[PDB]
Parts: structure tokens; C-alpha cells; sequence
């Protein structure tokens, strides 16, 4: 059965004011706003969490019901629209245990897991994932390319008790593999005398907080349609219902906005000369 | 009263003139003859490569000459030769080529500075420490084997900052690392010294891990300049017989009295003993023998003079309170001499904990660890507090005694002729010493500040005059003549 | 081998080579380090100190012109010679330089009496006696060469930080010792790059004290000001670097690459001199996830990563 560990679409318009706790670790943190963006497919189903200040560190997080994935599949999902097409900025999520005092968190706070696209500089455009393990923060070996444009896109992560994972983008698989084969948790086998397997790689003791702490140069991007659950099929159907319904409407509407821009620009060029 | 009370103005003037002539000679001797205090040669360490034969067998690597080591110019050349850490040794030969070190260079300082190169993937960790496996040896002739002198771990903390933005556009630029102190030896007694620095690395122990990328090790050797020591000894061999003559004259003039000496005369004689302790050129034995403790002994010998002179001023001011005390016993001066005695002992304990410990480990330095740093700073702070407290006591005493002098001076005509001479002579005798001491102290501080800001040389006409050496010789002459005049002018009639 | 294989030396340089034979490898090292810095500082600016194996002119005709590029090359070469000779004296491989007197009985300003102070002058001395020797003929080219060479040497002379250590009574600073510390040669590279961006153009003049002609350069003092022995000078306009042209000695950017994505370090649309700004993507193989000692040969594992090749026409 699908356990809804966390879920949000801001359908109430104001539930953010109660569910999220901003950090007061530093006084100059950027402040989020809730908006549907310059172009959207739905007026309310796309009104997500938006960055608004340029060249700022951001720190926002929301708590959820405690749970442990020991002996259970783990799923995380969210959607992002890059309204400003950042040249540098974070677009990822962090999950924390209940020990995190959300009033004081920052980029150096200890998370259980990290997931999301990371776009700073045109030289690196790869999705960023980091799993904590026995005091180590470990990052992936293989690479996954992130999406480019301002359009609203969906991201999803999945982890299984068989020490395997898979990555879902726009309700489509992009990567899959095994944890100890793709992360440097354990020393290499070659028989090396120090080697011994550990099945507990995929699991953590507890989780109780979902966090969005990051740096951006260009503000404007919006985050929406989050979900944390155990069921892969529940996440797939939620992603369909939350992103496929808007994909076509937003496509058409930003296409018509681009066409309006092209008319205005060409008629301005005609009038100016 | 004292002889100064009897001296006519003419004879006092001629004494002052002779003293000033000797003063100017003592300034010139350091000014023109002496070669300046200290040399500072800078060696680039030569990155020798271990031949892998030395698992346990010990051999020394030489940068140049015969049997020079397998040598690497740029440390990157290690990579395609597949050379690794624990094999690169930063060998240094102390006297630069075709030179020697001679016992007249009364000490050696060595301080390190590191050419750490910034690289995005190998930044210095926030609390990184270097763990050198230093070893040093000496030799006495260009063909004998090296024989070991020391072999010690030398951990140090990296105080390094990066001024350029931490951008891959600026990789390879060096950090601005501070000069970490390395070693001190109280006497050179052998002609050549060879020094090997190694940086063994171990990931699990984290020894020398994350200190950045080191391109080169620069080592600066400081020593007292060879001619300055000979000038210094030529001065001390002149001052010693003079002070012995003055001491024996003063002792005879003190003993040959009906009354026993007063406390002022005893402390004057004690100041004389303290200074004739400094004049005796026992350093001239250090050019023959291998005595490492010379620096500590010199420091204690100088401190005994400072802690004697600072007490002399207070005893002098106390012994001129005109009324209601007239007591001579030393025990009455606890409140004033206690601060300077405590400060002196505390600063002596600090100087012990550094310089005397260095006798067993030439690479030791108390500033390495936080416990030692805090303890040494506590000792220095207590010394400073004691000094400031003493100075407040001295200013209060000077104010009070001028109060007494003014009060008594408002009544001089009233009493008998001989007592009037006694008290007026006391006033003059006190004012003379305070004016002379203010002049000497102000002139010493002025020439000390000048030696701090000056380049070390001054071009006059066709010649160069040393400023730093003239300062040392001139101040030493100043205070020696001060003690001479003090002894002569304040002896009994 | 000494003073035989090297073809380009002028008689003063042959005499210097014959006398100070041990120094010459250090001078070669200085030339090499200077050229490495001039390659690094211009690795994007349409001209990147490209070397050619002809061995008669290792950069080709382009640096024979009195242009800012030749200005920078001469300045950085002089700074490199000075730096490398000073370093080699510091390593102790060179027995020639500085004070080299063994014993002095009477006051004689030697090692055992006065110490050594003349060592720090040696780098400037050798650099000026070597590099300026070939620039004696009183042409405008040679005057510019001398001024730029002195600018390069003064760049090293300016950036030497003074550091001090003190000892005395109980470790207090009554006896203070100070010495000059060499600057990192990358810093000199950036400083000369800054001077190159601010180099002053200035025009030639001709007159002689006797019946004949001698040349000198006159500043363009209408707006700018040139400080002697500090700023690089030139008098020939730099040629266009887009097309290959061996006559001027310029090689085209047909093979060069740049930060094509959305920008260009000096303009990708410009330095590419055409259109078509991407050529390949390559699966580069490299060591990765390494333990990273402080020195060398980490002997770590390796992996392959995809990089885009923005080589442009
Ligand atoms: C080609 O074209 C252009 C220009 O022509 C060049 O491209 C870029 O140019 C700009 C101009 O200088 C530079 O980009 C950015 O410049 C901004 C100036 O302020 C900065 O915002 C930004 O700084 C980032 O990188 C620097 C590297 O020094 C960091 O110091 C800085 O903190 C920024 O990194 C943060 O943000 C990244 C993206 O958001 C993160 O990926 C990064 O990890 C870091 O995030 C921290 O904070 C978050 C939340 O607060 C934490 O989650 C992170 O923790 C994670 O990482 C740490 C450390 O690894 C782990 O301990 C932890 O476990 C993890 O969770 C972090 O703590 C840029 O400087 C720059 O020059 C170019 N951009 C590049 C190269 O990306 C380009 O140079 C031109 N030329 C070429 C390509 O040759
Ligand atoms: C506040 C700033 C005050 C700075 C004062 C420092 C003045 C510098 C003195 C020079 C040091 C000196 O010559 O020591 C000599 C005596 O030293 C004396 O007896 C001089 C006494 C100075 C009185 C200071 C009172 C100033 C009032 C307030 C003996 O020194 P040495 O042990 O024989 O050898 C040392 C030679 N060396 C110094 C080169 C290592």
C-alpha cells in the first residue's frame, strides 16, 4: 500500500505559511514567494515555490511524518520550472531527520540524502545526488544530464532494499543501477583483506524533514508538485496526473507567448527603421 | 653627603665632557668599524629523490658537489618517473658553495616558508598541519662522512590565506603562507651543516594530508655577523678592566668609613656587580668549545641587569623621602620590588620553557601547540602586568618625592648651615640623577625606534654608516658610562 | 658543451658565456619559465605564444615587430631570467654568483666578516648584462627593447616582499633581521598581463649628435602618460590574427577552441573568425576519485568523462 510520507501541490494557496520553516541562520537569506510563473499550464496546479532575490543563499524546509525505509522502497518526486534560465544556481532537494532545527539550517547542515538538477556554469550540467553513509557523504560515479530550458519539468528518485536505484525525469526513466556499484561506499574488492559487504547501504535510521537550501545568482525559478512515498506506481501515477495534464497547456501557452514576442519584435524592427 | 654634593661645577663639567667623548666613541665603533648585526641568506631546498635502497639503512643526501643526489627540478617531474611521496627529500646544505661557517657566528636561526600551490581539488584543509621528518648532520672537512646531530618530528600549523578568488582561472598561484619558525642553535661549532626535510604521508593517520600541493621549500638561515662579534668582544675586553678598577675603588671607598654603608650604596654596588657580570667576555670561550647553552645564559645575564636597574630606580626614589622614615632596611621596599621581582621570575620561566628546552630539541618552539601557546602567553601577560604596576608605583613615588622636595624647599633658610647644605645637596643629587636617567632612557627609546624603522644603513658622503650596529654599541656604551658615572659621583666623600 | 651550439649570441654574449659558463643553464631555464608564463597568460587572446621548431626564430617573424606582444615577450623573458638565476643561486648549484670569498683577516667585507648582501643584486645584473647586450645598436627597436627589458626586471624588483624575524632578550624584537623574499612567478605573470592591457603606444623620432641618424621614441602625451622603467612600450600596430600568414608570422585560429556556450573569453564570435563553433564530443579518460597526497603519483583509480569540443573554424 502506498504510504504518503510527504506530498504537496499548494492547492490551498496558503498552506506554505504553516508547512515550511525558513532558516534564520543568516540575516541576508533570500525569501521565497508562491507564484505560477510567467507561463504556465494551470493557474493553481502550477503555483509553486519561487525564488525572488538575486545572488542569495536560500534555506527553506518543511517537516513530514517520520518514517524509515529499512526493508521498504523509497521514492522522492518534485517538479521545477526555470523561469529565468539560470547560468548558476541550485535546483535540488535535501531530506533530513527530525534532529534538524529548521530555524538554523544552512548549506552545511547534515542531510540524509540529496537529489536534484544542479546548474552552475555551462561547463557542468549534471544532475546532483549525494547519499550520507556512516559519516560519509558520497556522490555518484556515473553521470546524468539535466534539462535545459525554462519549461516545467519533473524529477523523481527511487531506491530499493536490493541496493538498487533508478532515476525518473518527466515520468521517464533516465538511469538505473546498484548502489555499491555506483557509489564509493566500500573499498574495492580487488581478494582484498579489508573488504566485507554491507546490506544497510540503501537505508537510514529515520527521516523527518524535507529541505531546500541552495545558492542562486539569477532568481525566478519555481518548484512544485512534491511527493515522498514508498510506492513506485503511486509516484508514477501522481507524476502523470500532476505533470502530463499541464505539459500540453503550458507548451501551447508559452508557445503563443513566444509567437507574441516574435510579432512584437518584428513589428518594432519594422517601425524603428 | 656624596661626592657630587662637593664637586664644583667646573670639575663636574669636565667629567661630563669626558663621558660624552667616550659616548661618541662608543657610537662610532659600531657605526663605522662593525659590519652590522645579522646576515640573512636564503636557500632553495633541492628536491632529492630516494633510491628506495634506504629501507632501514641510513644515508644522507647532498644538494651539490661530489655524490650529489638524484635531483628533481620541478616537482611535477615526479609523476612520469612515477616518483611518490616519502621518497622526495628536501635536502639543504647550510653554508652556500665555497664558504664555511665559523664559531664567530654565535648562533643559527632557521625559519621555513612553503610554496604551496592552490588547486581546486587539493585545497588546504581548515586546520592542516605539516609533519616534517627533519634530520640534521655536521661535518668538519670536505671529505669526512656526515655524523648525525638531530632527528626529530617537527609538526607545524599552516597559517595560509589565498588573496585571488578561488577560481580555476588562477590555479597554480601560491598561497601567502607565513614564516613558520623551524630551529635555533646556540653556537655554531662545526664548519658545515647538512639538513634533510622529508614529508611522509599516511592517509589513515592524516599526517601531512591535505596540506595542499607544495612546489618548493625555502629555508632562511640567520646568524650574527662574523665581524660584529669581534667588535663586540673588542669592546668588552676594554670595558672589563675599567669596571674592575671602578668596582675596587668604590668598594674601598665604601668600606673605609666609620659608618656602615647605607642601602643606596649597597644597591649601587649590586648594580655594579650585575653589570660587571655582563662585561666579562665569557662568550669568548664559546669560540673554542661546543656550548649550546650560550644563548640562554646570555639572556639570563641580561635579565639580571634589567631587573637590577629597575629596582635601583625605586630604591633611589625611596631613599630620598625627606621625612618620617629615614629607615635603611631593605624589607620596607616589598610593595615596590615585589612587582619587578615577580615579573622577572615569570618572564624567566617563560624564557626557560622556550630556550632551555631547545637545548634538547633544536627544532622545538613553544608556539606550536595551543596549551604551550596559552601558557607562554599567560607568563608574558603576567610579566607585562607586573611591569605596568611597577611603573605606576615608580611614577607615584616620583610625584610624592617631588611633593616632599617642594615642601622642604619652602623652609630651607630656617635650619642650621650644615643641615641646610645636607638637604640642598640631597635635592640637587636627586635632580641630577633623574635628569640624567630621563635623558638616557629617552635617548635609548629614540635610538631604538630609529633602529626599527631604518633600512640598516645611512649614506653620508663617500661612506656608509651602520645604523643598527651603531645602535647596539652606542646603547651598550651609554648604559656602561651611566653605571660608571653613577658609581663615581655617588660614592661617599 | 659551451658557447658552440647556441647560434644567436653577439660577441658580448659569447664572452659572458665563456666566463659565466655555469650560469647559462639557469638562463635557459629562465627563458623557459618566462615563455611558459607568456603562454599561460594569453591562452585565450587570439595569440598564445605559439612556438615553432625552426630554432632560428622560435616564435616566427611576428615578434620581430615592435608590437605589444613582443613587448610582453621581452618583459617576461627578462623577468624569467632574473627569477631563475636568483633561484639557482638560492639552490646553491651556482658557485659563481654573489660574494664568493672564503676568508678575510682584516676588515674586508667578505663572508666571514660582513656576511653577504650582494647576492640579491645578481639576478638583475646577469639579466641586464645578457639580454641588453644584443640591443646595443641604436635603432628604435633596440631602445624599445631596452626599456621593456628594464620594465621586466623592475617588475621582479617591485614585487619582492620584505619579511622579518626577531630575537633577543627573551625572544623579543630588540635584534631584528629582515630579508627579501622572492615573489611567485605567477604573480609577475598577472602583473605583466595588467601592464600589457595598459601598454602605451609611442612614436619614433630621428636625430644624431654627429652627422648621421639615431632613433628614439616619443610618447603620445596628448592623453596618456608612460612611466620610465615601469610600463611596456611599442610602436608598431599589431596585425590581425584571424588568418594564417607566414609573412607576418601569424597563425590562424582555425584549430583553436573557446568558451562557446553563451559567451566567449575574448569573444567566441570574434576569435573564431567565422561561423561553426562546435566540432566534436570526446570521452576523455582520466584518473578520478583519488586520494590526493601533497606531491605526486596518487596511483588512484580512473574513469572516463564526456567533454564537448568547441573547436571553431
Ligand atoms: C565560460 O562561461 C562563463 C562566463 O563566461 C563561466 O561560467 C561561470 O562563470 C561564473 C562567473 O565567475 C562563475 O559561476 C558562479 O559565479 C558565482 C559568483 O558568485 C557563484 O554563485 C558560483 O559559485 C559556486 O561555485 C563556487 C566554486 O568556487 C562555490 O564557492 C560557490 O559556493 C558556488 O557553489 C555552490 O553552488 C553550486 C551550484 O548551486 C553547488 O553545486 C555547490 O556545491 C555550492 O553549493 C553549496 O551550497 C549548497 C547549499 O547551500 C550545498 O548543498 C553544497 O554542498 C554540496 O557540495 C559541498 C562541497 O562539494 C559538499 O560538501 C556537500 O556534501 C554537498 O551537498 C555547497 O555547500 C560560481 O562561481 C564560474 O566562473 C563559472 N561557473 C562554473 C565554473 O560552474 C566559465 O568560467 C567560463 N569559462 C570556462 C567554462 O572555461
Ligand atoms: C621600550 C623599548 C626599550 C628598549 C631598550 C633596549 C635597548 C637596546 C640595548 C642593546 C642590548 C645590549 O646591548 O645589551 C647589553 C647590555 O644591555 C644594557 O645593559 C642596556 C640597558 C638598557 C636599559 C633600558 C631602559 C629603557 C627605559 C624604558 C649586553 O648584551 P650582551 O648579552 O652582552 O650581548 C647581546 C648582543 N646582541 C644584542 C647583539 C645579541
Amino acid at each position: 500500500e502506498p504510504a504518503v510520507y510527504f506530498k504537496e501541490q499548494f492547492l490551498d494557496g496558503d498552506g506554505w505559511t504553516s508547512r515550511w520553516i525558513e532558516s534564520k541562520h543568516k540575516s541576508d537569506f533570500g525569501k521565497f514567494v508562491l507564484s505560477s510563473g510567467k507561463f504556465y499550464g494551470d493557474e493553481e496546479k502550477d503555483k509553486g515555490l519561487q525564488t525572488s532575490q538575486d545572488a542569495r543563499f536560500y534555506a527553506l524546509s518543511a517537516s513530514f511524518e517520520p518514517f524509515s525505509n529499512k526493508g521498504q522502497t523509497l521514492v522522492v518526486q518534485f517538479t521545477v520550472k526555470h523561469e529565468q534560465n539560470i547560468d548558476c544556481g541550485g535546483g535540488y532537494v535535501k531530506l533530513f531527520p527530525n534532529s534538524l532545527d529548521q530555524t538554523d539550517m544552512h548549506g552545511d547542515s547534515e542531510y540524509n540524502i540529496m537529489f536534484g538538477p544542479d546548474i552552475c556554469g555551462p561547463g557542468t550540467k549534471k544532475v546532483h545526488v549525494i547519499f550520507n553513509y556512516k559519516g560519509k557523504n558520497v556522490l555518484i560515479n556515473k553521470d546524468i544530464r539535466c534539462k535545459d530550458d525554462e519549461f516545467t519539468h519533473l524529477y523523481t528518485l527511487i531506491v530499493r532494499p536490493d541496493n538498487t536505484y533508478e532515476v525518473k525525469i518527466d515520468n521517464s526513466q533516465v538511469e538505473s543501477g546498484s548502489l555499491e556499484d555506483d557509489w564509493d561506499f566500500l573499498p574495492p574488492k580487488k581478494d582484498n583483506p579489508e573488504y566485507s559487504p554491507d546490506p544497510s547501504i540503501y537505508a537510514y535510521d529515520n527521516f523527518g524533514v524535507l529541505g531546500l537550501d541552495l545558492w542562486q545568482v539569477k532568481s525566478g525559478t519555481i518548484f512544485d508538485n512534491f511527493l515522498i512515498t514508498n510506492d513506485e506506481a503511486y509516484a508514477e501515477e501522481f507524476g502523470n496526473e500532476t505533470w502530463g495534464v499541464t505539459k500540453a497547456a503550458e507548451k501551447q501557452m508559452k508557445d503563443k507567448q513566444d509567437e507574441e514576442q516574435r510579432l512584437k519584435e518584428e513589428e518594432e524592427d519594422k517601425k524603428r527603421k | 653627603g656624596a661626592i657630587i654634593e662637593n664637586m664644583s661645577t667646573k670639575k663636574l663639567c669636565i667629567v661630563g665632557g669626558i663621558l660624552l667623548v667616550f659616548q661618541i666613541i662608543a657610537f662610532l665603533v659600531g657605526g663605522l668599524i662593525a659590519p652590522g648585526p645579522t646576515t640573512a641568506v636564503s636557500y632553495m631546498s633541492v628536491k632529492c629523490v630516494d633510491a628506495r635502497k634506504n629501507h632501514h639503512k641510513t644515508k644522507w643526501f647532498v644538494p651539490w658537489g661530489p655524490n650529489h643526489c638524484d635531483k628533481i627540478r620541478d616537482i611535477e617531474e615526479a609523476i612520469p618517473r612515477e616518483i611518490e611521496a616519502n621518497d622526495i627529500v628536501f635536502s639543504v646544505h647550510i653554508p652556500l658553495p665555497h664558504m664555511e661557517m665559523s664559531p664567530w657566528f654565535q648562533f643559527m636561526l632557521f625559519i621555513l616558508q612553503l610554496d604551496i600551490a592552490f588547486k581546486l581539488n587539493n585545497q588546504i584543509r581548515e586546520n592542516a598541519e605539516v609533519s616534517m621528518d627533519v634530520s640534521l648532520a655536521y661535518r668538519d672537512d670536505a671529505f669526512a662522512e656526515w655524523t648525525e646531530m638531530a632527528h626529530e618530528r617537527v609538526p607545524r600549523k599552516l597559517k595560509c590565506t589565498f588573496t585571488s578568488p578561488k577560481t580555476p582561472e588562477h590555479e597554480g598561484r601560491y598561497y601567502e603562507c607565513d614564516v613558520l619558525p623551524f630551529m635555533e642553535i646556540g653556537s655554531v661549532a662545526h664548519k658545515f651543516y647538512l639538513l634533510n626535510i622529508r614529508l611522509p604521508v599516511n592517509e589513515k593517520k592524516k599526517i601531512n594530508v591535505g596540506i595542499g600541493e607544495i612546489k618548493d621549500i625555502r629555508l632562511v638561515g640567520i646568524h650574527q655577523n662574523g665581524g660584529f662579534t669581534k667588535v663586540w668582544f673588542a669592546m668588552k675586553t676594554f670595558l672589563t678592566p675599567s669596571i674592575f678598577i671602578i668596582m675596587v675603588w668604590y668598594w674601598r671607598r665604601i668600606t673605609m668609613m666609620s659608618r656602615p654603608p647605607v642601602l643606596l650604596e649597597k644597591v649601587i654596588f649590586a648594580l655594579g656587580i650585575s653589570m660587571t657580570f655582563i662585561n666579562i667576555p665569557v662568550e669568548w670561550f664559546s669560540i673554542g668549545f661546543d656550548w649550546t647553552w650560550m644563548l640562554l645564559f646570555g639572556d639570563i645575564r641580561q635579565g639580571i641587569f634589567y631587573a637590577m636597574l629597575l629596582s635601583f630606580w625605586i630604591i633611589f626614589c625611596g631613599e630620598h623621602m625627606m621625612d618620617q622614615h629615614e629607615r635603611n632596611h631593605i624589607a620596607g621596599y616589598w610593595k615596590q620590588v615585589g612587582p619587578i621581582a615577580v615579573g622577572s621570575f615569570c618572564l624567566f620561566i617563560f624564557d626557560m620553557c622556550e630556550r632551555g628546552v631547545q637545548l634538547t630539541n633544536p627544532f622545538y618552539s613553544i608556539w606550536t601547540t595551543d596549551i604551550g601557546t596559552e601558557l607562554a602567553m599567560a607568563f608574558i601577560i603576567v610579566a607585562g602586568i607586573c611591569l605596568c604596576l611597577y611603573f605606576l608605583f615608580l611614577c607615584f613615588m616620583v610625584f610624592q618625592v617631588f611633593r616632599n622636595i617642594s615642601g622642604k624647599q619652602s623652609s630651607l633658610p630656617a635650619m642650621s648651615k650644615v643641615r641646610r647644605l645636607h638637604y640642598e645637596g640631597l635635592i640637587f643629587r636627586f635632580k641630577f640623577l633623574m635628569l640624567i636617567t630621563l635623558a638616557c632612557a629617552a635617548m635609548t627609546v629614540i635610538f631604538f625606534i630609529v633602529s626599527q624603522v631604518t633600512e640598516g644603513h645611512w649614506k653620508w658622503g663617500g661612506v656608509t654608516v651602520q645604523v643598527n650596529s651603531a645602535f647596539f654599541t652606542g646603547i651598550y656604551g651609554m648604559w656602561n658610562l651611566y653605571v660608571f658615572a653613577l658609581m663615581f659621583l655617588y660614592a661617599p666623600s | 658543451i659551451l658557447c658552440a651550439s647556441i647560434p644567436g649570441l653577439v660577441p658580448k654574449q659569447l664572452r659572458f658565456c665563456r666566463n659565466y659558463v655555469e650560469i647559462m643553464p639557469s638562463v635557459a631555464e629562465g627563458i623557459k619559465i618566462g615563455i611558459q608564463e607568456c603562454q599561460h597568460q594569453f591562452r585565450g587572446r587570439r595569440w598564445n605564444c605559439t612556438t615553432v621548431h625552426d630554432s632560428l626564430a622560435i616564435f616566427g617573424p611576428v615578434l620581430d615587430k615592435a608590437t605589444r606582444e613582443s613587448a610582453f615577450v621581452h618583459a617576461i623573458a627578462s623577468a624569467g631570467v632574473a627569477f631563475a638565476v636568483t633561484r639557482s643561486c638560492a639552490e646553491g648549484t651556482a658557485a659563481i654568483c654573489g660574494c664568493s670569498s672564503r676568508h678575510q683577516g682584516s676588515p674586508g667585507k667578505g663572508w666571514k666578516w660582513g656576511g653577504c648582501s650582494e647576492d640579491i643584486e645578481f639576478g638583475g645584473m646577469v639579466s641586464r648584462e645578457f639580454a641588453d647586450a644584443r640591443e646595443n645598436r641604436p635603432d628604435a627597436r633596440s631602445a624599445m627593447n631596452r626599456h621593456n627589458n628594464e620594465a621586466g626586471r623592475q617588475a621582479i624588483a617591485s614585487h619582492m616582499h620584505l619579511k622579518c624575524k626577531c630575537h633577543g632578550l627573551s625572544g623579543s624584537c630588540e635584534v631584528k633581521t629582515c630579508w627579501w623574499s622572492q615573489p611567485d612567478f605567477r604573480a609577475i605573470g598577472d602583473f605583466l598581463k595588467d601592464k600589457y592591457d595598459s601598454a602605451s603606444e609611442m612614436v619614433v623620432e630621428k636625430h644624431r649628435e654627429s652627422r648621421g641618424w639615431v632613433e628614439t621614441l616619443r610618447p603620445r602625451y596628448t592623453y596618456f602618460k608612460v612611466p620610465t622603467e615601469r610600463d611596456l612600450v611599442y610602436y608598431e600596430a599589431s596585425p590581425n590574427f584571424c588568418e594564417p600568414n607566414p609573412e607576418t608570422g601569424s597563425f590562424g585560429t582555425r584549430d583553436r577552441t573557446c568558451n562557446v556556450s553563451s559567451h566567449g573569453i575574448d569573444g567566441c564570435d570574434l576569435l573564431c573568425c567565422g561561423r561553426g563553433h562546435n566540432a566534436r564530443a570526446e570521452r576523455r579518460r582520466e584518473k578520478c576519485r583519488c586520494v590526493f597526497h601533497w606531491c605526486c603519483y596518487v596511483s588512484c583509480q580512473e574513469c572516463t568523462r564526456v567533454y564537448d569540443v568547441h573547436t571553431c573554424k
